[PDB]
DNA sequence: CGGCCGGGCGCCCGGCATGGCGGCCTATAAAAGGGC
DNA sequence: GCCCTTTTATAGGCCGCCATGCCGGGCGCCCGGCCG
């Protein structure tokens, strides 16, 4: 078993049930930009917990970059009342994760190879291309990129239970291959 | 090139702060030496102004303040919403003709170069050489007249507001209030008079702050114009948004000495109105009570306050402090930080009164919750305050006499001792505290849920170690205060920790044991934990 | 034997403009929600 | 394709540069001789 996922990015979707117009947050709210040619949302930021919000037309938002759940919920629980401020009827409805991502760092490095070779209807891997193998894991829905130093990051989850089962499962794949 | 050349740029391109601080008093120095070319000066730090950096405009707006401030005093005779002669007379109209321009960067370094501008040399403004003296007197009412028209109509107009932060920032109208707060020191009492009903007293509550703590000594008693500012605070201290209310709030607080001055009437119904916003439980996400208990502590901070709030509880005691100050309890665990870090500041600031007020309210149930405090928290700052408050609040309760001291705290301390000598965990199998342990604010059995779980994997264990050691400071103190013979209790709980399963436990004895040896009289008293300590090396 | 010998050839000059190594730079990979 | 966040990280192609020349023209060196 061993050594314990650190999650890294949680992103989470919150309904506002409300049309917001976007021009007239960005030129109101010094920490929103607003580009209608390169994306349709305005990206606001907030400084505690560390987080970023696309804010759509359509009332939708999602809120990523926090790391774990209660940041995740209270900065959206913060944006929305930063557009309720900004003269919009925003009530907080809808709150659901959607992805967490987490990281790992196994003390030893990994024949890649062989572990591909082995485990070749689970995993794909193009050296040429991309560093790191990549291994997709039905049960728990968890997608994990294993590189040759030792570090593992995983991704999909929606649950910390799932990485932390996904770790466990790939634990010994590890081990058996340095 | 010229010196000047590379001295301005050092404005913008310096590498720390002191190298820009003696860029402008060179420049200054400059100025002073060749008072023939202030204008070289001028039309090379002025385009900074505009610059996007933040850092950048304030530092020019200092670098202007400070080269026109040796230049000769003049006398010449013996509703569109804002979105994202005299010798400078051409400076401040380039001022004002963008001060209304729709880049916000642009209103910031007008504002602060019309501050810094008239800060030194707003007496002269106006006039015009040929022309009479009164007449030249009139004419600079008339130019003070319109800029702090100018200014009060951006301050009407300007929404453009930065919510990083919980606190809410509007840098125009803070730039444009010290304009105005620049502006009427100068002028004569009939224009205060006239900007007094131009901003009438109605929720410009940033306008106001300036408005007042301006020719402050004059508009003292000075009728309506002293009476309506207060009607207009109390107002928006009882208005519904947070954002009013900590405006307000962050405006009183430096005009309370001269507010209180004011009257001894005003003080019942001022403490009043603070007491009953504060009482209501605020929004989970406001920051203004944080400025509400701000001006609280300020307000309890003089002593005519004191007196009116001693007087207060004329036919009863639900004006006392004793009853009151509770309400100051339930924010201690409040979600933003700093609400938490005010409700300790403002307790140790009521602490410190004296005044035989103090007794009333120190009992077990704050030094348990500042214990619980203590154990649960995760800020730094905020750990810090509570330790503070912890050490004044048993010094306090030991001045009295120590036995009530023992006493007071002997139904708590059972508990606590549980929770400062409880293990930690490993990252995915906690240890969890007894929740019944802990009690509400107005409730005997208790936001803080990772810290008493003991999720070592969600809060770090270096946040858990510290709360650790905090704890064991704050029970070897209380331990040490309190006499020998009824210190049974707490000396058999850390012997038995001493030999427990646990590893964590025996690590918070050893602390709570040298903590006690540390703060005692003489290290001779804890000399019967000798031996236990032996047997563990 | 001492001293001037020719004598060869490696080095540098200069043009335009083509082909073969370059470093560096996205793009590569993973999840997901939203709207265009 | 387009964008936001996050930890991981390295190797193909694309745009450049860069030494390639090769005929006369000259200088300077050392490397072979000999002359009275």
């Amino acid at each position: 078993s061993g050594i314990t996922p650190t999650l890294q990015n949680i992103v989470a979707t919150v309904n506002l049930d409300c049309r917001l117009d976007l021009k007239t947050i960005a030129l109101h709210a010094r920490n929103a930009e607003y580009n209608p040619k390169r994306f349709a949302a305005v990206i606001m930021r907030i400084r505690e917990p560390k987080t970023t919000a696309l804010i759509f037309a359509s009332g939708k938002m999602v809120v990523t970059g926090a790391k774990s759940e209660d940041d995740s919920k209270l900065a959206s629980r913060k944006y929305a009342r930063i557009i309720q401020k900004l003269g919009f009827n925003a009530k907080f409805t809808d709150f659901k994760i959607q992805n967490i991502v987490g990281s790992c760092d196994i003390k030893f490095p990994i024949r890649l190879e062989g572990l591909a070779s082995k485990h070749h209807n689970f995993s794909s891997y193009e050296p040429e291309l991309f560093p790191g193998l990549i291994y997709r894991m039905i049960k728990p829905k968890i997608v994990l990129l294993i590189f040759v130093s030792g570090k593992i990051v995983l991704t999909g989850a929606k649950v910390r239970e799932e990485i932390y089962q996904a770790f466990e499962m790939i634990y010994p794949v590890l081990q058996d291959f340095r | 090139a010229t010196r000047l050349d590379r001295l301005v740029t050092i404005l913008e391109t310096g590498s720390t702060r002191l190298i820009r601080d003696t860029a402008v008093n060179q420049l200054a120095d400059w100025q002073k030496q060749h008072p023939e070319e202030l204008f070289n000066l001028l039309s090379r730090v002025v385009p900074y102004l505009r610059h996007k950096d933040w850092e950048t405009r304030t530092t020019a707006a200092k670098a202007i303040g400070k080269i026109i401030e040796n230049a000769p005093l003049y006398d010449p005779n013996a509703g569109r919403p804002l979105l994202r002669e005299w010798p400078f007379e051409r400076l401040c109209e380039f001022l004002k003709v963008d001060l209304f321009d729709p880049q916000w960067e642009t209103r910031h370094g007008a504002a602060m170069g019309l501050r810094e501008v008239i800060r030194v040399h707003g007496a002269g403004a106006g006039r015009r050489r040929g022309k009479t003296r009164k007449e030249n007197n009139d004419l600079n009412r008339q130019w003070l007249d319109d800029l702090a028209y100018r200014l009060l109509c951006v301050l009407m107009l300007d929404k453009f507001t930065d919510y990083s932060s919980d606190t809410s920032v509007a840098p125009i109208r803070e730039t444009v209030g010290q304009t105005l707060g620049a502006v009427l020191r100068h002028i004569s009492v009939e224009s205060v008079h006239a900007i007094y009903r131009l901003l009438y007293c109605m929720v410009g509550m940033v306008g106001l702050r300036y408005v007042v703590a301006v020719r402050k000594d004059l508009l003292l008693q000075d009728g309506d114009m002293i009476d309506g500012v207060v009607r207009c605070v109390m107002q928006g201290l009882g208005d519904i948004d947070d954002d009013v209310r900590s405006v307000s709030a962050a405006t009183l607080i430096p005009m309370a000495k001269e507010f209180v001055m004011m009257r001894r009437s005003a003080l019942d119904s001022l403490i009043n109105i603070v007491w009953e916003s504060l009482s209501n439980l605020g929004d989970d996400l406001s920051a203004s009570t944080g400025k509400i208990m701000d001006l609280l502590a300020t307000l309890c901070s003089f002593p005519e306050v004191l007196e009116a709030m001693k007087v207060s509880a004329s036919q009863d005691e639900e004006r006392s402090f004793t009853l009151l100050v509770p309400r100051l309890y339930p924010f201690l665990r409040h979600t933003i930080t700093s609400v938490r870090l005010a409700v300790l500041k403002a307790l140790m600031t009521f602490a410190n009164l004296g005044g035989e007020t103090s007794q009333g309210w120190l009992n077990g149930r704050i030094l348990r919750l500042i214990f619980q405090n203590i154990i649960v928290e995760r800020d730094q700052d905020t750990l810090n305050m509570s330790l503070e408050l912890w050490t004044t609040l048993v010094r306090r309760l030991a001045a009295r006499d120590p036995a009530i001291l023992a006493d007071e705290f002997e139904a708590h301390a059972e508990p606590m001792m549980q929770l400062a000598l409880h293990p930690i965990g490993v990252p995915r199998h906690p240890i969890p505290m007894n929740p019944a342990l802990f009690q509400k604010p107005s409730g005997g059995t208790y936001v803080d849920g990772h810290m008493i779980q003991g999720e070592v994997d969600l809060v770090g264990v270096d946040v858990l170690i510290r709360s650790r050691i905090s704890a064991a400071k704050a029970m070897g103190l209380i331990m040490s205060f309190i006499p020998t013979p009824r210190l049974a209790s707490y000396d058999t709980a850390v012997l038995q920790a001493l030999s427990s399963p646990y590893a964590s436990t025996q690590l918070a004895a050893a602390m709570v044991i040298d903590e006690y040896a540390k703060n005692c009289s003489t290290p001779e008293v804890a000399s019967r934990f000798i031996e236990p300590l032996q047997k563990i090396i």
